[PDB]
């Protein structure tokens, strides 16, 4: 029953507090928490590869892609092992953020731990963008605050 | 839910500017696409505004540099503004939620280019 946390921190005033928590070994992971200080509305949501912070989050460089397919929504089959899809904040900028996925994994090929969450700046468009930039990253937009993925139990 | 209107019969090269009136619900969640779809085919994303503010646009490339999309968040409404129109852009429109579940569609508005 591995157990995950990221406290994510940026630039601006866009900060939140993410967990993860898969009870079996390549079963569903289930991601929740609190990001707050963003506008109402989408926000991507992705864990990029790498778990850097030297130079901000852009040093995470792109989403978490071990297979090598295309950008795309959580529930698409071609899709980034990191592609989470979209959190949504309310009106006083205060996202509930409530996943389940089984394409990101704590262990194994698909390990997230070590790696960057990040959340962004505008929606994800899941890929149906029609540009070269929505197979890549969705047209998200700007990292607002991103953490490392670290043990938590 | 959502309710389109402006489109027409416009001669090659002609403008049009589509407006939706979308619920306050579904326009809260600051991701709104335009879609166009042609007979029996899927609708395809076309333009979309999401993020803070005044919102920010992004285009299919088939309309990159001719259609711009904006929004008003008092009225709860997006609106596309289509210019330098060619006949490839004859398709019934359509305005709806992206990055998400899609809402229920609504009439959608024709667009027709022809001299
Ligand atoms: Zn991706």
């Amino acid at each position: 029953a591995t157990k995950a946390v990221c406290v994510l921190k940026g630039d601006g005033p866009v900060q939140g507090i993410i967990n993860f928590e898969q009870k079996e070994s390549n079963g569903p992971v289930k991601v929740w928490g609190s990001i707050k200080g963003l506008t109402e509305g989408l926000h991507g949501f992705h864990v990029h590869e790498f778990g850097d912070n030297t130079a901000g989050c852009t040093s995470a460089g792109p989403h978490f892609n071990p297979l090598s397919r295309k950008h795309g929504g959580p529930k698409d089959e071609e899709r980034h092992v990191g592609d989470l899809g979209n959190v949504t904040a309310d009106k006083d900028g205060v996202a509930d953020v409530s996943i389940e996925d089984s394409v990101i994994s704590l262990s194994g090929d698909h390990c997230i731990i070590g790696r960057t969450l990040v959340v962004h700046e505008k929606a994800d468009d899941l890929g149906k963008g029609g540009n070269e930039e929505s197979t890549k990253t969705g047209n998200a937009g700007s990292r607002l605050a991103c953490g490392v993925i670290g043990i938590a139990q | 839910q959502l309710q389109e209107s402006g489109g027409g019969l416009v001669q090659p090269g002609g403008s049009l500017r589509l407006s939706c009136r979308a619920s306050e619900t579904l326009f809260s969640l600051y991701a709104m696409g335009w879609y166009r779809q042609a007979p029996g085919k899927q609708p395809e994303l076309i333009a979309t505004i999401s993020g803070g503010g005044e919102g920010t646009g992004n285009y299919a490339d088939p309309v990159k540099g001719r259609f711009t999309i904006s929004r008003n968040n008092a009225d709860n409404m997006v609106f596309l503004q289509m210019n330098n129109l060619k006949p490839e852009d004859t398709a019934v429109y359509y305005c709806n939620v992206y990055g998400t579940n899609l809402a229920p569609w609504g009439q959608g508005t024709q667009v027709t280019v022809s001299s």
